[PDB]
């Protein structure tokens, strides 16, 4: 009986995707966090059977979905919630979906977890180069993908078993110039790296909780052809 | 074709290993690190990308 | 009392995870490295030390 | 069916052993290549059932040991082998303990191999800093702990098959400095995890070999106790 939470999938074609298939090897059970904006549009593809083929996993098991839970790692608590997405089209019709929300959400329907990846990342200016990108811009490549990781350790903690393990992806711009991996985004990979070293020295000392990132390299997802240049 | 096709195409060109990079050839790797048989290690950024991240100069 | 008597109780005080660090520990990794649920890694350093290698100071 | 070739275990103390036991617990097939410095007596004791407590894996499981060979790692082919260590009390008896000789040797009892273990190092003199290491000591050491390693590899890859996977332990002192790891056995570090990406590319590109090297964190192993400090 492991549960482990996914953060960050909206379609079958990311790496989410790839982990949570090679979790169900393994008997754990999974969770899903999506993107509110793309949530519904994911709640139907899966119930109008579109997944159904991806969800098989060789061995003749079905992925052993426990749930999937709008997750916007945006959003620390309820009261970091603006007014604009509050009256969202999207959001307006979903809650508990900021990151202590979901913590709390799932900690009161499953128990605690002990398996937790963090596979998400934005960056509005992904398009422009670091040099021509905006505070706003860079600022949101950070919150979005790599202060996020920090906020999802610290509100998921409490409700995870001892020696559970924590996982993120990052991307080698951080260490080596890929020109086109704009927005900084390379920054925040860059800062990512950098927080699990610090993270897993906290972590470890006080939790034993374990924290590692995964460098991966290229994949068609969504988000990847969302890059352009 | 953009960037990430690019990106895709050189990689399988130019990383030590050849085969084409699946999303579960990296849930493999995350499977074994949310696992105990890696609770020695932590802190971590661990490549999994066909080894491309190891060569400086292409051979094309 | 030794070189590596000095390196067990170092690592021991001020890895980030506290745990005696065990034969077997670095032997599921070197199983998980050699079998194919690491296809995609090569030409790589993994360290299994309970996360020592990213210190750089001490607290104490 | 996989087979695995450990090269250096002189007891149950080491890396090797823990290696060795955890494959066991997936069913691999082991083969020790052990130095024939401590070789009649790793047999010996083994015949004796010293082992017996150590080759417990917990789950009711015992360890299965395909074989165990005679194997030193300074020799590459038997024209290597230099009269006098050829004549000498414990290597006259023994014979097939090049890395080419016991290739072939496992090539014909077994077929084909797709594990390969480099768990194995030495320097003359490790307990005299950089500095005052000799010629002859420093390379001693990146031949025994570094060279062993790349030709384990030329005439290891061609009784693998493709896909196969290879690894070596190192350690932090190539990369940091610790003082006390002498005779150039850091250099021989800095050495092998500089071999392992280069050998990475023509094993990869040329045989779709794996090769991978371990930085493990210290054990109270035989060869560790030999460092006088
Ligand atoms: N695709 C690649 O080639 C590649 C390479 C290296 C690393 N990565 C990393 O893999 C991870 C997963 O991305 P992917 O490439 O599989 O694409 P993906 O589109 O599958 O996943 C990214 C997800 O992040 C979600 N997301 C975006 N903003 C969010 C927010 N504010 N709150 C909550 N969720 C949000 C999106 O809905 C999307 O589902 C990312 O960290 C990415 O940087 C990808
Ligand atoms: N023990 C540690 O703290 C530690 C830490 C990091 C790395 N390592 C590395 O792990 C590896 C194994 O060392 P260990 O600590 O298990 O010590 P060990 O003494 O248990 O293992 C070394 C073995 O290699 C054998 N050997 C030595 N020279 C040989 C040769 N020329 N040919 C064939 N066999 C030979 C010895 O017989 C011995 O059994 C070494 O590469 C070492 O550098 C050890
Ligand atoms: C850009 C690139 C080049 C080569 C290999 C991978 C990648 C790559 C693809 C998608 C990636 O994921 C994202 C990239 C940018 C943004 Cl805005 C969001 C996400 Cl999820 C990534 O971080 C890197
Ligand atoms: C020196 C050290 C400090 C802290 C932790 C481990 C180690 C450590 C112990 C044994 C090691 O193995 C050897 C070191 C020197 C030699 Cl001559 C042979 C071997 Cl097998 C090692 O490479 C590193």
């Amino acid at each position: 009986e492991d549960i482990c939470f996914i953060a960050g999938i909206g379609d079958t074609n990311g790496y989410g995707w790839g982990i949570a298939k090679e979790l169900s090897k393994r008997n754990v059970k999974i969770i899903f966090g999506i993107w509110p904006p793309v949530y519904n549009i994911f709640m139907k593809n899966y119930k109008n059977g579109k997944f159904d083929n991806d969800m098989i996993i060789d061995k003749d098991k079905k992925m052993n979905i426990l749930d999937m839970l709008p997750f916007d790692a945006s959003f620390d608590t309820a009261n970091d919630i603006d007014e604009e997405t509050k009256n969202n089209k999207r959001y307006n019709m979903l809650q508990n979906y900021t990151i202590e929300d979901v913590a709390n959400l799932i900690h009161q329907k499953y128990g605690k977890i002990n398996m937790l990846v963090h596979s998400l990342a934005n960056a509005k200016e992904v398009q422009k180069d670091l040099l021509n990108t905006s505070r706003k811009g860079y600022l949101d490549a950070l919150s979005k993908s790599s202060y996020s990781l920090i906020s999802l350790c610290k509100y998921f903690v409490n409700i995870m078993k001892p020696q559970s393990s924590i996982i993120s992806l990052t991307y080698h711009a951080s260490q080596k110039v890929v020109p086109g991996y704009g927005g900084g985004m390379s920054s925040a990979k860059a800062a990512l790296e950098s927080d699990t070293r610090v993270l897993a020295y906290h972590l470890g000392r006080n939790y034993n909780i374990r924290i590692n990132t995964i460098s991966a390299g290229p994949l068609k997802s969504r988000a990847a052809t969302a890059i352009n240049k | 074709y953009t960037f990430i096709d690019y990106a895709i195409e050189y990689s399988e060109k130019y990383a030590p290993l050849r085969q084409k990079l699946l999303s579960t050839d990296i849930g493999s790797v995350a499977s074994f690190l949310l696992s105990r048989e890696s609770r020695a290690i932590t802190g971590q950024t661990i490549y999994v990308d066909n080894g491309l991240n190891i060569m400086f100069l292409p051979d094309d």
